[PDB]
Parts: C-alpha cells; structure tokens; sequence
C-alpha cells in the first residue's frame, strides 16, 4: 500500500494570494493522482485528475503539476469560497489511498 | 445532469448488516462505474470498493475485504452496499460515486449527498 | 500558422480503438520535422507518399486519427488487411494515401491495478466499411433466439477492454496509433507544408 | 469434430507442477463453442486474432491443462517471471495461441480443503519452456546435507493449494488450458468448420 | 455434521433387472460422494467417485448420478456377482459420514 | 495393484492401547494417504482419520479427538494407528484404506483386510 501525505497539515491565507499544496507518495504511482475539495459538512468535488488535467466547470485559476512520487496544486488567486479541505487521491494499484487532507483558513 | 440520490440515515445493532443504495439519473447507465467512500465523523476519507457492472468487474479494500459486496441493478439503475458484521468504529458517512468511460473509471466525477450510519447499543 | 499537430499528438487521452476520433488539419503550414522529437522507435509507415520528401507539397486536405491499440495488432492498420480491428474497429481503403505513426505509450496508459478505460469491439453482424464508426452496444446474437438484452447463452457483449499494466510483455502494451490521411480535389491545396 | 471436451469438462484437472499435454490432429475444431464457458473469464490470444481462428489451418495443437491461483494466472504469458512461471510452467518468448482461463470455485473446492493439488516451491534453477520437472527429493537450502530429513534448511519442494469455498476471489481455484500451435512443412489438417 | 440418508434400506430384485438406490444429504455436499460395495464379511470395494466417475476395474454396468442433496446409483443389468451391500461416504466438510447401507438380495 | 497386509486379531483388557500395522506394497509410496476405518459387528461402517504422510497433516474424527492417533513410516513404508481408553462398545473391525494423489485423497481405493479388535474382561 503506497501511503499519501500532504503537506503543509495546516495552512493560513488570505484573500488574493497564491497557495501552494504538496503531496507525496511512499512509492512511484506515474502520473496518476486527483485532488478534491470538500466544504464543511458537504460532499467532496472533483477538481484536478492526471495531476494536470481540471474537471469541467472548476475555475481557471486552479492548476497542479507532477511526475512521481512528488506532485503540488496552486490557486494563483485566493477567492472567499476557496476556503475548504483540500485531499489527495492515487489510483494506482488496488487500495487507491487518499490523503491526511490539509485544510485552509483564514488570517487575522 | 447527472445526479445521484442515496438513503436516509440508519442505526444498527453492533451485531448486524446494513444495505445502502444510490439511484442515479441522467445519462446512459451501462456507460457507470461506481465507488464507494466512507469518511469517519472526525477523519478523512477512506476507499472501499470500486464496481464496473458493464465489465462485471469487482474490487474492494483489503481491510475490508469479505465484508462489503456492492452490486448494480440496471432495471432499477441503482447501485447496493452490503456491510456485514458491524462494529463500534463503523459508525461513519458513507458516499457513492460515479466515474465515466471516457474520462476515467478510478476517479470520482459526481458524489452522493452521503448517509449517516450508527453503530451502538 | 504552423499546424497544431502538437494537441493531436501531445494529448493526454487517447480515444478508445472503436469510438476513435477524428481531427481536421487546414489553412496552415505543417512542418513535418518536429514529430522526430518522438519515442525513439516510432514507426512511420508511409502510403503513396514518401517520408522524408512530405516537407515540400501542398496536400489538398489532411485528417487526422487517433487511437491506442495493442502491440501485436499494431500491423493490422494497413489497407487491406483483416482481423479483428481491421474488421469491427478500423478500416482502411484499398487505394490508401497517407502516413501511419505508432509509438510505444507504456509510461503513460498503463496502471499497475489496470487500465479499463480502453475498450474494443470484439463481435459485429459483417466487416466494416472503409472509415466508418459503430459505437452502438447492440446485445449480440451469436445463435437463433432472440437475445432480447440478457447476456446468456450465445448472447455476447460486442465489447472486451484492454486491461493494460506495465508489466505485461511487449506484445501487449499499449501502442499509440495517430494516422494522417491526404487528399487532392478540385480545392485548391490549404495545407502547404515549408 | 475434435475432442475440446475432453479437455474443457474433464472432472478433474492435472496438477501445474504434472501438467497435462494433449495432442490434437486430424480434427475439425470450433472454437466459439470456448465462448460459453463462463460469463466473465480470460480468453489471452497470442499472436493470432481470436475472431479469426475458425478460417486458419494448423499442423498440429497442443492442449495443456492444469488449475492454478486466481492471482498467479497473470503469471502464465510470455516474457513473465514469478513462482510459476519459472518453477512450474515456463511459456516461450516466441509464443503463438491461445490461455483460457476461467474460475471453478464450484467444481475444485472442499469445505474441508482440498489437498489434491500441488505446486512446486524449491528448485535449484529456472525452467525452460515446456519443460515438466517431477521430482520430489528433498531439497538442501542450506550447506549441511540432511539426506532426506525435513529439519533446518531442508524442506520438501511441493506445496498443496488448500482449497476452500470461503477464501476471497484471488485465492479461489482457477482452470487453465493452454493451446498452442505451429506451422510447419507439412499440410494443415486441424481447420474450423 | 452432515446427516446421510439411504432409500431403500432393504430391497429386492432379480438377475435381469435394472436396479436404483438414493442417497440423500441433509445439506448441500457439492459433487462429492463416493460408492462402496461390500459383500458379507469381505472388505468394501469402491465403485463411483465424483459421484459420475467410474473408478478403474469396476464393470460398465453402474451408473452414478447427482448434483447436490440427492444422489442416486444405477444397475442395468443385475448379476449374481452383485448381491451385496452398498454405502455412501460424503467427502465435504470434515467427519465424513458413511450411509446406513442398503442391502440388496433375491426375490424368493 | 497395490497389496495391504494388517495384523492379526487382538484381545485387549479396557485399561489399555492398542496399536495396529497396516503395510502397503505398489508404486511410489510418497504419493499416497492413509485412512482408517471401523465397522463394528452389529451395524455399518464409521470413518475415524486420515493422514498425508507427505504434506504431514492429520486429520481425526471429533468424536476419537484425544483417543486415537494415526502415524507413518517412510522406510517401512508402514502405517500405524494406536487406540487409546478402549472400551467395551469398542470392539470392532479396523480397516485401512489409502488413497491417491491423481485420483482423490479423501476416497478410499484399496482396502485392507481388517483386523478384529474385541476389548473385554
């Protein structure tokens, strides 16, 4: 079982800038990966999969990159409503495992 | 489009076996495959199975592996999970997911709204 | 305008061998000499036209299909031939003009649990005709009662999947297949190449 | 016709370490009867197209039948490595023909557990292709030679496949045939109808 | 454990005669089950396994046939040579349990 | 093919073991397992063990758990099954059986002549 972590565990923004999430795996996965993003209390919602392509509907502003073994997301712009839990998922080999998840909050 | 309904929430004996379905509307059935996603109340998600009906292909989690049976009814068009021999820490929230031929089987394009299911005395 | 044949051959998703798909190429200049850059044994076959020469012409037309196969049925997309691609997935006419282009993609459709996302038609009533597409999931009624949509017996699903995994042999990996078709008619030639 | 069901509806199948070899000529085969076998089971083709198989003609077909693992049957393909690839049952590179592979929970399963069938574990070196090795002396991993006692660093090569209708599905017993063919000088007898 | 039933315990015919015995499982044994004949005061001899295989040896004669909780054994053409007693012996699930044992006999 | 030889008849007080020989003759004697049977005079047959002398598992009744053992000898190619507690209801005929690695393990092919146990005062 390949095990997903992210990091950081815990990240603090605010409106109009650029963040950046990292998630690695134990072992290779090639470039099979998928983020979601999931507001308090509701159901997830796809965002990004092939770690490069974006689902239809989601902004622009979002994008990921990587290889193997080391993969990032980005929102170039910070809007109000990007505040959720964000999670990793590899479909690679059988027990396709998701993420600690990190979560985004806001500065005061 | 595409949207997916699932069942009200459920309380069980530790000694027993819960069925939770998921009908789903829009679009060509045969064209599916669906997962399934439990989330813990205080943790983050967990895979448990991935079933491909038109392929007839099944695949669960090791941990959970006979235990959970999931099964597709394309008269209803309706996807079943079946968990048996509940315990304490079972008590979750529990999603269905769909994922299409064209963009990918593995991944998760629609989620269900999810069902609440107990486990205690 | 150089031609965006970049897209058509730099995508991430290739279609499946029976919904293949199909991309037109015009008004621009299409230089030939940047697809070198492939996989290091990329098989450029060429139909009534020689490779190395395709620099300096002015093709009426260009259509461009892509798809990914397996490897031993990557012979099988050659005018005339038969099979079960040539038959029920993908024909080519007899007086073919054109170029074939197949590269090894075993890095990037290939899942060590497996890839099912590509499908191909295994059983059809008759052999197709040149450039035609047949997507439909008709039961299969390989006897004398009426199937009447149950998969019993002699009652076939028309579709298996190429459950692709990177440790299969050579003959089973996934092989990506992108073929250019040519034309000349009384339109005057949009496509001229440097 | 060809006699395909004596070899698709024996009631019992060879173990994988003794597998079976069949030969098969003079006989007119149809192989989309091998299509009702079951609902969902592996039909591997190598170097031939299944779909045209009942309009070639061959010298001679070997049939190979034997039961192995559900998870070990992607391990009987060219070019592949593992237990039984190398110890059992070794394909050649330059292969042609056809694996059919199909589950038998219901035909080689005891609630007992089913002891019948035996796979080799410990050989010297690997197997070339088609090639049967039943021998049963004990095997010297170590240094010190036991001379047929099963202590330290001396166990017996063959190992049984226990078996049972409760194990998951990459534990259940699975059937395999394997048939291959081959051209050669002499004129084709084994055609479709 | 798993009960087995014989049907008739006692039976008679003639040389000639076409002659059946069934034996039942009181739960499902799958294909398992095996055909003993013994005479008085000699060692059984097995007859049928698999419940349709024919063990080597055996006269063509005998015909097993079933596929779960009910089993029955054929002779077309009766001989004196098979004046004995026949028993089942299921082989599922552990403590194989033998039949009460139907003994067949002339007609006097 | 095969040829089985048992011991002779025994007479044994109740406070005692028994222990019974059967040897076997034909073929490679590593491919063969051991079964062991009793029919006492007064009714039918009744299965007790079996042994795989070569995998080295053994397999007894729930009924004789504790009371009966069934063991091999490869260079005498002899098997042994040793009775212990005998008591009066006891008293029975013993058969051995072996089967087959090719045919069946669990079915008896050859069979041995018996040997007669009477257990009395």
């Amino acid at each position: 079982d390949i095990q997903m972590t992210q990091s950081p565990s815990t990240l603090s923004a605010s409106v109009g800038d650029r963040v950046t999430i990292t998630c690695r795996a134990s072992q290779s996965i090639s470039s099979w990966l998928a983020w979601y993003q999931q507001k308090p209390g509701k159901a997830p919602k796809l965002l990004i999969y092939k770690a490069s392509s974006l689902e239809s509907g989601v902004p622009s502003r979002f994008s990921g990159s990587g290889s193997g073994t080391e993969f990032t997301l980005t929102i170039s712009s910070l809007q109000p409503d990007d505040f959720a839990t964000y999670y990793c998922q590899q479909y690679n080999s059988y027990s396709h495992t998701f993420g600690q998840g990190t979560k985004l909050e806001i500065k005061r | 489009q595409v949207q997916l309904v699932q069942s009200g929430a459920e309380v069980k004996k530790p000694g027993s076996s819960v069925k939770v379905s998921c009908k789903a509307s829009g679009g060509t059935f045969s064209s599916y495959s669906f997962i399934w996603v439990r989330q813990a109340p205080g943790q983050g998600l967990e895979w448990m199975g991935r079933i491909i009906p038109i392929l007839g292909i099944a695949n669960y989690a090791q941990k959970f592996q006979g235990r959970v049976t999931i099964t597709a009814d394309k008269s209803t068009t309706t996807a079943y999970m079946e968990l048996s021999s509940l315990r304490s820490e079972d008590t979750a929230v529990y999603y269905c997911a769909r994922g299409t031929e064209y963009g990918d089987y593995d991944v998760s394009h629609d989620w269900g709204q999810g069902t609440l299911v107990t486990v205690s005395s | 305008n150089l031609c965006p044949f970049d897209e058509v051959f730099n995508a991430t998703r290739f279609a499946s061998v029976y919904a293949w798909n199909r991309k037109r190429i015009s008004n621009c200049v299409a230089d030939y000499s940047v697809l070198y850059n492939l996989a290091p044994f990329f098989t450029f076959k060429c139909y009534g036209v020689s490779p190395t020469k395709l620099n300096d012409l002015c093709f009426t037309n260009v259509y461009a299909d892509s798809f990914v196969i397996r490897g031993d049925e990557v012979r099988q997309i050659a005018p005339g031939q038969t099979g079960n691609i040539a038959d029920y997935n993908y024909k080519l006419p007899d007086d073919f003009t054109g170029c074939v282009i197949a590269w090894n993609s075993n890095k990037l459709d290939s899942k060590v649990s497996g890839n099912y996302n590509y499908l191909y038609r295994l059983f059809r009533k008759s052999n197709l005709k040149p450039f035609e597409r047949d997507i439909s999931t008709e039961i299969y009624q390989a006897g004398n009662k009426p199937c009447n949509g149950v998969a019993g017996f002699n009652c076939y699903f028309p579709l298996r999947s190429y459950s692709f995994r990177p440790t299969y042999g050579v003959g089973h990996q996934p092989y990506r297949v992108v073929v250019l078709s040519f034309e000349l008619l009384h339109a005057p030639a949009t496509v001229c190449g440097p």
